[PDB]
RNA sequence: GUCAACUGUGAUUGAACAAGAGUUAGCCGCUCCUAAGGGAUAGCUGAAAAGUGUUUAAAGGGGUCCCCGUCUCAAAAGGGAAACAGGUUGAUAUUCCUGUGCCAAUAGUAUUAUGAGUUAGAUGGUAACAUAUAUAUAAAUGAACUCCUUUACAUAGGCUUUACACUCGGGGUGCGUUUUCUUUGCACUUUACCUUUAUAACAAACCUUGGAAUCAAUUUACUUGGAGAAGAGGUUCGUUGAACUCAAUUCAAAAAUUUGUUUUGUAGCAAUAGUAAUUCGUAAUUAUCCGAAGUGGUAAGGACUAUCCUUGAAAAAAGGAGGGAACGGCUUUGUGCUUUGCUACUCUUAAUACUUGUAUGAGCGUACCAACAACCGCAUCAGGUCUCCAAGGUUAACAGCCUCUGGUUAAAUAGAAAAAAGUAGGUAAGGGAAGUCGGCAAAAUAGAUCCGUAACUUCGGGAAAAGGAUUGGCUCUGAGGACAUUAUGUUAACUCAGAACUGAAACGGACAAGGGGAAUCCGACUGUUUAAUUAAAACAUAGCAUUGUGAAAAGCCACAACUGGUAUUAACA
């Protein structure tokens, strides 16, 4: 839980810079978002 | 101590005396608590059902 | 003591329990409980400190015996026997 | 920490090149007391005087090179 | 626990090599610390040997 | 008084965390962790403690200073000089007894 | 920032949404070790898949050709090397910061300093045993090969020691009540690791002397003694952790090293830091910080005592002992070895320089929640979900009840009305189970002290049997300690027992808290069980009894095969 390994902190990391929305600059020339409480990562 | 009488080689060895703690069938069991404490250091032979 | 007219020291197991069989248990709790003498030492120090092993306190000794006192007949007997020849 | 109750042997690990400085402080006046910390990289010494022009005097003699640090 | 019969501690000296070595024996009644305890074909008939 | 917090993770009260608490200089109350009761050195055939011989954990038996760990005289701290008496008593009358033996025999 | 959706009512709120920021370690864990265990090697079986695990082994380590000797993973609560205090940020901190320290290291050669030893290895003490205080308690000859020990252990019961906590009383500071009464109520009066911590103290252990029965010493408890007690004099371990002359100083005496008087010190850390303050500037200063003692709530230790047909892990890692291999420096022939000649030298820690890849500190974790909405229950679900910290009054009490510190005043709604009906509750004249399958429900009873207690019984119980009495408040009386003057004082905790008076006769005044008796039937008993319609007369159980089996060609059972298990066994099985 408070204890982790490295595989385990990076994926987290890596789930958390996903889940950010689409950037809108590209969208003037779809989304998947997770809520945590609503969507467990299931890891 | 069966009563059974056998014929073995003479070389084949033994320890002159009686084994140690005598007696100790004779005395009463009181209670299941002795009876759980003595399976407990053999195996899981008691209680047979 | 005089507390008992005479169940004695089973009277810890009381009412619970067959009467004949704590007479039984009476004889047995008697003989392991006793401070026995101890023949390297003299004093009677000698008690049982696992099921067949008897420890004298003064002398620091273990003696391996039976199971309610130190000894049986039969190696007594069988000790005579071999001191004899 | 540990304290000092000779002068020469204050002087003694004063002059070891392990010493880098010495602190001074006077506490209140009941008569005044003086605790003359001296501060080498293993360990902080502490010896105590009760006369300040003394432990002064002793201090100023003591290598006028080390740093010396107050607390007021 | 398992066992029935108390174990004896038993000092033997090594004889292919040097310093002592200890075995494990099962008691007799009678046997006690400090004992002598002989075995082998030249041994004398004593409880225990 | 207020309650106290763990400090030295692993927070539960096992045989080898047992502890003390302590107002601080803060004036709070804090916890330390003792270190653990240690056996002491014996006479090995007698099989109980000797004197001089201090009992140390083997973390500070390690740094220990080398005249506290052992006793000069014989045997120093494995047996007791009570055991080392009687050793030296039969050992001589061992030798007195088997040049005595091997007078007599013929 | 923010209000589209969501936030079962509203909503500017938000654990929602958008943007950013935030988790820093030689010392805290993991990380290392083995356990219960898992996976493989050696083999051997099996078509293979797989099943096994020393079981027909020419495989891993240490020494100077010998000696050991299957491997590996498996505990974030077992074992285990080392850090604390104060401060600090919007959010982290044993980790940042400041101070003090501690730990594992730390190669080679050359310098230097530190003590030893020499003309090759110290001493003291009758003894138990002790001794290197160098900045730094550093080294007190020692190889192979050995032998030990710490690591390292159940449960219960009391006694005892300390700490933290709690309390009472005094002085000092500030704040509060203050008509009347109060020489008052409250707050604050702080002190860590670390320094073989230094000493003192004490339960034990050990030793010299001593020589005990008219037994003594002696604990709540019983223990101990001619295998040497009491006594007398020591010594050690362990608790502890500045106690106590402890250290310094003074003057007097031994003396040109001990004791008495004076002066200092929160032992150093340490006040400068903390805390209650106090002024001034608009960041700075000043003033403060300690005397007596009791309660026994927690925890740890100690010496023990008692019990088990139960005697309650291991290794890594570390230390101690035995043993006696080896042995000066400079020079050289002869043959690394030997004879000649010489003698400030040989050891040993620490610091320094020079060389040798770059000669100090690996890597991962560290947010927040832990349900009162963050976890699981399809969900901000009254369910479930592991551990520790534990204040005052009342009391047997950590129960129940109220209170201080800390927390909160939100629970998927609010308001207004107040009948039925529902639901959780109360209360009822006279009767008292006559209602109903059923006294179901509800109530009665219940705490202490003092009395009193039967049938019956395996004599242990029955038993709190039954059956009674008492209990408030107030003012007293009597009993139980510690110190020091030779009979007299100084002085502390509280608990018991008795007597009055007193009152709407009321007092275990709330509060917690048993209904009882006469019998039958069944099961002896403590135990166990139908998770979510089933706690019992069922199962287990002690006791009684039977059978088979003497061992690798045995019993009984498991495996496809080889092979296992009972078996770390052995007919008291």
């Amino acid at each position: 839980g408070s204890i982790k390994r490295f595989r385990l902190k990076q994926r987290l990391g890596k789930c958390r810079r996903q889940n950010r929305p689409v950037p809108h600059w590209y969208r003037l020339k779809n989304t998947k978002r997770r809520h945590w409480r609503r969507t467990k990562l299931g890891l | 101590p069966s009563g059974a009488k056998k014929t073995i080689d003479a070389k084949a060895r033994a320890m002159v005396g009686v084994v140690g703690a005598g007696g100790r069938i004779d005395k009463p069991i009181l209670k299941a608590g002795v009876a759980h404490h003595k399976y407990r250091v053999k195996r899981n032979c008691w209680p047979k059902v | 003591s005089r507390r008992t007219k005479k169940v004695g020291l089973t009277g810890k197991y009381g009412t619970r329990y067959g009467s004949s069989l704590r007479k039984q248990i009476k004889k047995i709790e008697l003989m392991q409980h006793a401070k026995y003498l101890c023949t390297f030492c003299g004093k009677t120090a000698t008690k049982r400190t696992c099921v067949g092993i008897w420890k004298c306190k003064k002398c620091k000794r273990k003696v391996c015996g039976g199971a309610w006192s130190l000894t049986t007949p039969a190696a007594v007997a069988a000790k005579s026997t071999i001191i004899r020849l | 920490p540990k304290q000092i109750t000779d002068i020469r042997k204050f002087l003694k690990i004063s002059r070891k090149p392990d010493t880098t400085a010495v602190i001074i402080m006077k506490k209140k006046s009941k008569t005044v007391i003086t605790k003359l910390k001296l501060r080498t990289k293993k360990y902080l010494y502490t010896m105590v005087f009760a006369d300040r022009k003394k432990a002064e005097r002793i201090e100023n003699s003591l290598l006028p090179s080390l740093k010396r640090i107050y607390y007021p | 626990p398992g066992r029935g019969a108390p174990l004896a501690k038993v000092i033997f000296k090594r004889t292919e090599k040097y310093g002592k070595k200890e075995e494990l024996i099962i008691a007799s009644e009678g046997m006690f610390t400090g004992q002598y305890i002989s075995c082998g074909t030249k041994a004398p008939l004593s409880v225990g040997n | 008084a207020q309650r106290v917090h763990y400090r030295r993770h692993n927070h539960y009260n096992t045989k080898s965390n047992k502890v003390r608490p302590v107002r601080t200089p803060g004036g709070k109350l804090t916890i330390h962790v003792v270190k653990k009761k240690a056996g002491k050195p014996k006479c090995a055939d007698c099989k109980t403690a000797i004197q001089g011989v201090k009992a140390l954990r083997p973390a500070d038996n390690y740094r220990a200073r080398r005249k506290n760990r052992t006793v000069a005289r014989a045997y120093g701290g494995s047996i007791c000089a009570r055991c080392i008496r009687e050793r030296i008593m039969r050992a001589f009358l061992f030798e007195e007894q088997k040049c005595v033996r091997q007078v007599l025999k013929e």
